[PDB]
């Protein structure tokens, strides 16, 4: 087994890619990154017992929450344009832009390097302008991916 | 454009020196100096000479992390400008003038200066200190703060 | 592509226009501005798989949040009057005043100039008075625009 | 157009009037005053577009929030008594007391003087005793007016 | 009319009485006292107008909230016992104890003396013990009265 | 009657007993203790009057909330075991353990000794572990008793 | 009986085991740990009495809350893989990974040593990345075990 | 109107000098000076002369940003006024007078002064400092704060 | 009224002088003075004379705004009373007495004093300072705060 | 009661004097004194004498309001006890002893003392200050707080 | 086991003295002393002698109420350990060693020591103070905190 | 890799010494020293010599607990670097150099350094201190924090 270890946040290299190409979409300046695989759980109880008889998992998604401080014009225009196209205006069409996401992070001693990869992340809403007087703009994304494609030690 | 100076003290000096003669309220344009340009006994103007402004940085400049990227520090700088004259009303006019001059560039997006923001943030009167028997300098000051993104070369 | 970059909030120029004319409606003294394009998302799940089969987007709107501290009498009278009119009293009619909105913001290094434009922003409620003893009045607008008409680098 | 301007809260003169007379009802010692015209908005969406097809407004009211620190017996007895009467006890009748309200407020430079007037303000609840040990009593009113009767510059 | 005036909280004398006798029930050591006459409001709107056509008040009560720090054994035993009785244990009966409440308070200058009287105040729950380590016990009552029987200047 | 008085929290001795025996169950290290008899209230209103016609009480319980910092194996094993038994593991049975509770408390001057006793207190949940790094463990119980069996001055 | 006693949080040795083997799954660096056996309670009330007639318990589960700061790659791959397997990607299957949990904790005086053991703990969601700029990553687990298998003094 | 002064010290001197003789409690109207008008040994009145008020700014004036426009500063200014006399009663009367004078203009929105607000915010007694053997000045003071929207050069 | 004094220091002297001989614990009623009534070498009583109380205001009186009306300042005043005697028990009795005298008038709404509240806020012992070889005064003190509404003449 | 003392300093002297000889760790019971019982050059014991405890009140006693009624202050008192001896072991033993003596009465409901609470709140070591050449005293101390309800005679 | 000492200073001396020779980095095991063992002119080692550690308690030990049983204080203790040597590297090694030695016992549940927790909480370097001309001691220190449950004998 | 040093002062000296000659702005690479390498009267460079950097730790290093495991401390270290030269331009250049040197290593996974993070956190100018009359050193400084997980002996 690999020994559990602390992780310094800043070591994480977050990236986005167009799933049509595997080409990078420029994104930068993160402050918070939370990635959380989830399922709905259904528990079986009956008159037979007060204890849980069964538990099962369904409705898989990966919650993605990001706070960031550098505006990316490409990322915003990708979001507007939907799959396989950029746009300079809202598009009257039903397909949300799907981003592949990958975050690569060495542990505090370099004892391992976790790579987390998440497919088909979509964001229901995109902050464009987010200004407060006497400060730099700051932006929050909430979205969800279809699945984790990779969670492994990528060291060596 | 107007400055491009390496350090905040020189930057504020350059801004005050760039001010047209018409923008100063008195008849004679003040001389601008670093605080350490003059010895203490010599400090302040002589009679029949223009008033003197002394510029320096009185407190620690902060360097804050902007993001997990580490490309830039959010840098916050502090300055004081002291106006010295034998005329108790001239120092008052100079306080007004310094505030006016440095109230240009308030949200300069690194066009004129190397900063996002140069601002007067407070002002001091010290005329109560000048002892009334002797002729001696009246003194007033402007406190200036200055903010921008400062590069780290972390990622080359 | 254009490199992502930090944005100083105060660099942003926000304006409102009458969509009948493209004439400016006077507005000033912003302290917060958030603009967020959004869609409702719907996700397909079936007995075939625990993973998401499909995702689609619908009900487009642009959320607009503004905090401001300079009162505009024109903006208020436009809001009361409805489309193509001003009023000094509440109007008993079904049409809300639709404002075109544009925000133009140079990036921190001047590397790009983000223009965001939103059509037909409407505000369900308008603050007229917002007094607190020993403070200047401050006002909050929440509203929704139909679409982003423009999101582009407008530099050069 | 009149230039937008800051407003010092304390400049505002608030008054209440009996709509049967236009006679003043004595009220004083305000600490907060919020007046907010509002409507319900209904947005039309259909299969043929993701964008909003129509928006319409209905259920006009003016939300009125007041915090105040001087108790008024007249205001309280007017509230108890209902329209055109005063009472020293709760009344078993279906008509709430309707107050006309006006707030008159010069802008920070005196550039304009906005008058806000609201008809038929009613309060679902009235604070009486509102004691807290070692402090003066403070009272909160939430209520709603039928419409804004006047919003204009009353200067000159 | 009586001029509105500030009120020092601690000037208020609060008393409870058995409505069978008008005899006092011992109670002491209040910290907060809120008394709020309240009605439900119903508003008429139709297709004829966006404005409110009618408003009517119904379902009256006086909301009463008290924070206090001297425990009263009599008050608790009255609450347990129900109307016209005291008990050392919970009583299995449907009648809650009804307290007449009166609060008498001079204004800050002695300009008037507010008496507020509330009939048939009932409390759904009674705190008996409210210990926090290293503090004196503190108790919160929430309840409601049927009506205000008196709100008048009591002076002279 | 007895004069109302302040109560120092730490004067209170709390104990739990098995209602089968009246034997003590060891429990200690109390930090907060709230005991609150409650009823549901139903109020009658009709078209005859806006005032409350009747009020009645039903569905009696005594809310018990305790914060404590000393762990008890006896209390936990009693809770697991249900009435009249102890267990080292969860029990698949329908009866919760019922504790008799008593709190005895001298008033601040010794003017009275408030004894509060509550029958058949049950706790829906039991904290077993409540660790926080660099602190002693602290535990919260919420539960409810059937009735107050005793509330009296037990002095003399 | 064993005297109730204080517990120093950091004394606790938390471990996870695969229930197929009783083999240890590596996990480390806890900051908060809450373990809470619970049941739903149902209370019987009828017209015959205001007091509770019966109370019964059902839907046993053990709530597990953990905050931790050392990332375990094994624990995450076990959670992904489901019972008796490890995976580097989300698994499209209905069986959640079940962990046996044990926490062993001495008293602050060494007077007893509680072992809490919980069968078949499952977590609806797993955090993978939890970055905040200028901090080490911190992770929160919320889950539910089927029952407590052991709660005893482990000493001697 | 009454002052139109360049700076806060002269502004308050202009206010104190503008006071009618009828608004001073003593028989003879005080003399108003800047603190630096007199040498220390000469400071305070002689016998057979009117009492002296000394005005100066003891602490840093703030220049807070009002909005993103950068069009104005929310300027906050600080003053102390010292009353000097040989009569312990006269300084007390003067402290009253200074308060009553400068409590006009409390919410002057740039009608009389260049401010939104001139207010006494505290008062000091220093009579305990005057040595009892010698005839010597009694001293008391008023602390005054002063707030207004102050222009900038930013927007020309 | 007992005082109606123009200033807080004289007000508290008047209250202490108004005390009957029966309310003082010692045989001789103390002499009450302003701190500046006596020279330092002669401060405190001689032998065969009653003990002396010295009253003064040690810190700044606050003048807070009460409301947007500006009729009134919420004024909070501070006082210290020092008791001087050669008897280490007489000063202790005097500290008790001063508290007991000034704990009348505790919520005097301008009936006896010009205040809403005169309260002992704390007490000091300085007996540890008196050198044990020499006869010399023991000193103890009472800190008193004093609160009321104070008129501004803003609105005449 | 063991003390019934007028003041906190004498109260704690009485508590320390009331301790049996068996409750002190050394062979000789210490001598208890007010700090001002002895002159400085003679402070601390001589050789061949019992160790000395010096008691005084180092900081201001608080008098907080308990309620709107004003019957009592919530009074909080502060004491320090210094142990002086030539034996570095004896002062350490005395520090232990003082804690063990004054940790009786911890929640005295005014049974033994005029207080609700007498508590050691901290302890000091000053042995590092004793210079090693000379046979000077070692010093250690206990800090004690003390709390109770103190009568005002407001309501007679 | 290893110490059982009566006071924190002796406890940490015992821990440092109990350390094997192999756990010290230099050739010679340091001498451990109370700060007050040596006179100032002789403080620190002579040449050819082993290095010296001085242990003492620099700040007040807190005693906090653990619970309202009153059996126990949550006691928090403070210590500093100063390493003195002529070798600038030896003091640096000793700082490392002291941290290492006292990083055992980190969550000792009263097994080795009379405490729940002995921990280094900070470290100091003072090598900058040593004048470079003279041979003279380099000094560095470890700040140590120490926590446990301390008995009151309140309940015997 | 580059340092592997036992203590932070030597670690940062090793970083500054590891800088290529090309990464310093002046013609001559500065000499790096511990603050205690040189005596005061010859601190700073002579004429015809390279500028000197002095490194030391000015304030306490923190050792925070990372988790309940006690396996590691979250260690935060502080350093100051002072640049000394006769050229005011050279010290400014050196400040810019020190920043851009030590802004490498900003997020090491202990790759080059033994740290998670080495960061400039602020900068100081002291050129205003250098008397203009005499030749004498100008001084400027960089404040550097340094963070990492640090081992313990607890588990061995």
């Amino acid at each position: 087994a690999t020994s559990p270890e602390g992780i310094w946040s800043n070591s994480g290299a977050l990236t986005f890619e167009d799933p049509a190409d595997d080409s990078e979409i420029l994104f930068a300046g993160v402050r918070d990154v939370t990635i959380t695989p989830a399922y709905e759980h259904a528990e079986l109880y009956t008159i037979d017992s007060t204890f849980r008889d069964e538990v099962k998992r369904y409705e898989h998604n990966v919650n993605v929450e990001i706070t960031y401080a550098k505006f990316s014009l490409e990322f915003a225009q990708e979001w507007l344009g939907g799959p396989g196209a950029t746009a300079t205006a809202s598009q009257d069409d039903s397909d949300p832009m799907k981003f592949n996401l990958e975050n690569v992070t060495p542990s505090a001693s370099g004892g391992f390097e976790r790579t987390t990869a998440v497919e088909n992340v979509v964001f229901p809403e995109l902050p464009l302008d987010s200004a407060t007087y006497g400060e730099y703009e700051e932006y929050s994304l909430t979205g969800s991916g279809r699945s984790v494609t990779n969670l492994a030690d990528t060291s060596g | 454009a107007t400055t491009s100076a390496s350090h905040h003290v020189q930057a504020i000096i350059d801004l005050l020196e760039a001010a047209p003669d018409a923008d100063w309220t008195p008849t004679q344009t003040p001389t601008v100096k670093r605080y350490w340009d003059d010895a203490q006994s010599e400090r302040g103007p002589g009679a029949d000479m223009p008033a003197i402004l002394y510029v320096w940085s009185p407190t620690t400049s902060s360097l804050d992390r902007f993001s997990m990227d580490g490309d830039v520090f959010d840098q916050n700088d502090s300055i004081e400008v002291q106006a010295w004259s034998f005329d108790e009303t001239e120092v008052e006019q100079l306080q007004g003038d310094i505030v006016q001059i440095l109230s240009e560039y308030l949200d300069d997006n690194e066009v004129q200066t190397p900063y996002s923001d140069v601002a007067p943030t407070g002002t001091n009167d010290f005329r109560e200190q000048t002892p009334a028997r002797t002729t001696g300098h009246y003194i007033m000051s402007v406190e200036v703060e200055t903010r921008g993104l400062s590069e780290t070369a972390k990622n080359a």
